[PDB]
C-alpha cells in the first residue's frame, strides 16, 4: 500500500515536470489558464500520456498546447469523459466563458457505445487572446459506422467524400472560449498498408511527390479534415523524432523546438503536422510539432 | 502503438 502512495505522488510530479519543461522553454510566463490544466492532470490517478506541442507560424511560436490521453487499461471511457467535461466546466467558471458543446452532444447523441472507444484525450490550446484559446478532445472509434456517419454529417462538407469513411477512426473536437466550436475528421493510413495498390489508387496519387517522402520514416499517416483548417493538414508519425530534420526543411523557430527536444527525457516518436503546400517549398514556414511522455 | 492509435 505504501508503494502505491509513493508512486501516486511521483507520477503527479513527473507529469507537472513534463508540462513545466515545455512551458518554461518557450514562454517565460504561463498562459492563463494553464494552472487549471495542471490541476486536471494532477487529479487523474491512472496511467496516462501527455502531449506537449508547438505550432510555428513563420517566427511566431505558439507553445501553450497540451493534451492528456486516458490510458488506464480499465477502459472506463464514460468516467474519463465525465472527468474531462468536469474540467471544461471549471474552465468555464474561472475564465467566465461559455463553451459551445453542440458538436460533441450531437456526436455522442443519445445512444453512445463506449465499448467502441479506443482513445480519449482532453486538453488545451491557449492564447493571450482569450477568444482564440480552445479546449480540445479526441475520441477514437473502432467498428462504429453509425458514429462515423454522424461525424461526417457534422463536418459540414469538410468531409471531402464518403469514400473516406474507410480511413477514419479519430474524431477531433475543438471548443473555443468565444463559443465557436469545430469538428475534425482524420483519415489514416497505417504503415502495413503504405505499399498496397489500393492505397496508391485512393490516397497517394492525389498527393504531390514531396508529401510521400516522409512516409519512409513514418509508422502512421493522417490527413486532418476540418472547415477550421485553411488547408488539409498532413500528419506524419515519425518513429524517431531525430529524423525530423532529415525529412522536413525546418525554419529557425522550428529548429529551436527540435533542438530543445533532442535530449529531453521523452518518448522516441513524435508527430509532425504541416499543410501539403509547405512541403512543396524550399523551407517550411508553418508546422506543428508534437512530443510525448507516458506515465505508468 | 501510439497515443492516437491504441496498439
Ligand atoms: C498530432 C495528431 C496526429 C493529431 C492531433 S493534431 P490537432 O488537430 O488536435 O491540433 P491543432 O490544434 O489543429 O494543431
Ligand atoms: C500507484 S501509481 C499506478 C501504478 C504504476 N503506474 C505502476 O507502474
Ligand atoms: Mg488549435
Ligand atoms: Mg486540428
Amino acid at each position: 500500500m505504501i508503494v502505491n502512495v509513493i508512486q501516486k505522488d511521483r507520477l503527479k510530479e513527473q507529469k507537472l515536470q513534463f508540462i513545466r519543461n515545455h512551458q518554461q522553454a518557450f514562454d517565460v510566463e504561463p498562459i492563463y489558464p494553464l494552472p487549471l490544466f495542471e490541476d486536471f492532470v494532477t487529479s487523474i490517478e491512472g496511467d496516462c500520456s501527455l502531449e506537449a506541442s508547438c505550432k510555428i507560424e513563420s517566427d511566431k511560436l505558439i507553445a501553450s498546447r497540451f493534451l492528456l490521453f486516458f490510458e488506464d487499461k480499465t477502459q472506463e471511457w464514460q468516467k474519463y469523459l465525465h472527468q474531462s467535461l468536469t474540467f471544461f466546466g471549471l474552465v468555464e467558471n474561472r475564465v467566465g466563458v461559455k463553451i459551445n458543446y453542440s458538436l460533441l452532444q450531437q456526436f455522442l447523441g443519445s445512444s453512445f457505445d463506449f465499448s467502441k472507444v479506443t482513445v480519449l484525450s482532453a486538453g488545451i490550446d491557449l492564447r493571450n487572446n482569450l477568444a482564440e484559446s480552445s479546449l480540445k478532445m479526441h475520441i477514437r472509434i473502432k467498428d462504429y459506422p453509425e458514429k462515423l456517419d454522424k461525424a461526417f454529417a457534422l463536418s459540414d462538407g469538410a468531409a471531402d467524400g464518403n469514400y473516406l469513411k474507410d480511413f477514419v477512426n479519430l474524431i477531433g473536437f475543438d471548443f473555443y472560449f468565444n463559443g465557436k466550436s469545430e469538428i475534425e475528421i482524420y483519415a489514416e493510413v497505417q504503415e502495413d498498408d503504405f505499399f498496397k495498390p489500393e492505397i496508391n489508387n485512393l490516397v497517394w496519387q492525389h498527393f504531390p511527390k514531396t508529401a510521400l517522402q516522409p512516409l519512409k520514416a513514418s509508422s502512421l499517416f493522417f490527413t486532418g479534415l476540418s472547415k477550421a483548417n485553411n488547408n488539409p493538414v498532413l500528419y506524419y508519425h515519425l518513429k524517431n523524432r531525430q529524423d525530423l530534420t532529415n525529412y522536413f526543411k525546418l525554419n529557425d523557430t522550428a529548429q529551436r523546438v527540435h533542438s530543445f527536444y533532442q535530449h529531453q527525457d521523452i518518448l522516441p516518436y513524435m508527430w509532425v503536422g504541416t499543410a501539403q503546400k509547405e512541403l512543396e517549398k524550399t523551407r517550411i514556414e508553418n508546422i506543428r510539432l508534437y512530443y510525448y511522455k507516458s506515465f505508468k | 502503438i501510439n497515443p492516437y492509435l491504441y496498439p
